[PDB]
């Protein structure tokens, strides 16, 4: 998909951008060090050693900094990725819905459309996943933290899916028509489910 | 162990020392001992340290570029040299390939730099390409009507509509 290389594109970009910069600020910072270690040449011991600690305490300082800065990037690309898959989300559920408000119903088309809808909401399920494991990664205090509340999103997403599946069975002929299609499917998508809470809980 | 440091044994006395790093752009030229911190001298010409670093020797820079790569970064203190593909090549094998022309019929779907090469796409209905282009993307059909004129031969892929007048 365009929109999956272009956002990847973009957030890439913004890495080495800013990847340049801790880099300018670090070797000005390395610089400063080995000129100043110069000045202290015939200074005591101990004087020589504070140089040192000063430029270790401002490279620690840049080094978090930087840290930060990083996972700022990530954020931000995480709700863009977010924001696009909500898009394809609602757009498949549209689609569903009208080939579900046809008449007369064409039940290929139905569960076509049924069939895409479910990969949104599974994409959406994936990539919320995908974060709290970054989450978990990165910063294991925070994930404990947001847990309870991804545990909520994902608890909307069966229930978002769970109505959109009682429409169909609002319109029975198709619904029968179709039935052991759609048992199949909800059959993987049960399995798809049951993976992301195992992936959450560890 | 911790990260301002590095492990040394004395050469003569065999103890075991915790000495403090150097920075970036410099090595150790005389290890700490039990009375002197680490000595830093600054990296020699042709070399470099790119981190905080307690090693005996700085890192030789990268061999000077390869025609046609041209140095976007000199070999310095703090830097290895970077070379680069020249602009319209990219970086292939460990060599500069010419972008991918667009031909006729097709246009840039993805811009091509030195790391990648260009992507092509078969102009959609409604646009054209008339030119092979490694950088042209595709161009919709002149609107005919849009002029007061009628179209007298469809674009396609490759090639713009016709516009003109009709007697009857
Ligand atoms: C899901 O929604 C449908 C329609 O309201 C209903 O049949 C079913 O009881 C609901 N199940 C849950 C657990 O919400
Ligand atoms: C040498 O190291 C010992 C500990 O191993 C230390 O106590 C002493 O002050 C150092 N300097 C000398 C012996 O001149
Ligand atoms: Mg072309």
């Amino acid at each position: 998909t365009p929109g999956d290389e272009n956002e990847h594109a973009h957030f890439q970009k913004a890495k080495e951008r800013l990847e340049a910069k801790h880099r300018e600020r670090m070797s000005q910072v390395m610089r400063e060090w080995e000129e100043a270690e110069r000045q202290a040449k015939n200074l005591p011991k101990a004087d020589k050693k504070a140089v040192i600690q000063h430029f270790q305490e401002k490279v620690e300082s840049l080094e978090q900094e930087a840290a930060n800065e990083r996972q700022q990037l990530v954020e931000t690309h995480m709700a863009r990725v977010e924001a696009m898959l909500n898009d394809r989300r609602r757009l498949a559920l549209e689609n569903y819905i009208t080939a579900l408000q046809a008449v007369p119903p064409r039940p290929h088309h139905v569960f076509n459309m049924l069939k895409k809808y479910v990969r949104a909401e599974q994409k959406d399920r994936q990539h919320t996943l995908k974060h709290f494991e970054h989450v978990r990664m990165v910063d294991p205090k925070k994930a404990a933290q947001i847990r309870s509340q991804v545990m909520t999103h994902l608890r909307v997403i069966y229930e978002r899916m769970n109505q959109s599946l009682s429409l169909l069975y609002n319109v029975p002929a198709v619904a029968e028509e179709i039935q052991d299609e759609v048992d199949e499917l909800l059959q993987k998508e049960q399995n798809y489910s049951d993976d992301v809470l195992a992936n959450m809980i560890s | 162990s911790l990260p301002g440091t590095y492990r040394h044994v004395d050469r003569t006395t065999g103890q075991v020392l915790t000495c403090d790093k150097c920075p970036a752009g410099t090595y150790v030229s005389e290890h700490c001992t039990n009375m002197s911190l680490r000595v830093c001298s600054s990296c020699p010409a042709g070399t470099f340290t790119r981190h905080e670093n307690g090693i005996e020797r700085c890192h030789d820079c990268s061999q000077p570029c390869p025609w046609p790569m041209i140095e976007r970064l000199p070999c310095a203190a703090l830097t290895d040299r970077e070379c680069i593909c020249p602009p319209g090549m990219y970086q292939s094998n460990g060599t500069c390939a010419p972008h991918t022309v667009c031909p006729v019929g097709w246009g840039v779907r993805k811009k091509g730099t030195e790391n990648e090469d260009v992507r092509c796409k078969q102009c959609a209905r409604g646009t054209f390409s008339d030119v092979p282009s490694s950088v042209m993307k595709c161009k919709a059909h002149t609107d005919c009507l849009g002029q007061n004129l009628e179209v007298v031969k469809p674009g396609t892929k490759e090639t713009d509509n016709v516009c003109g007048m009709r007697l009857f």
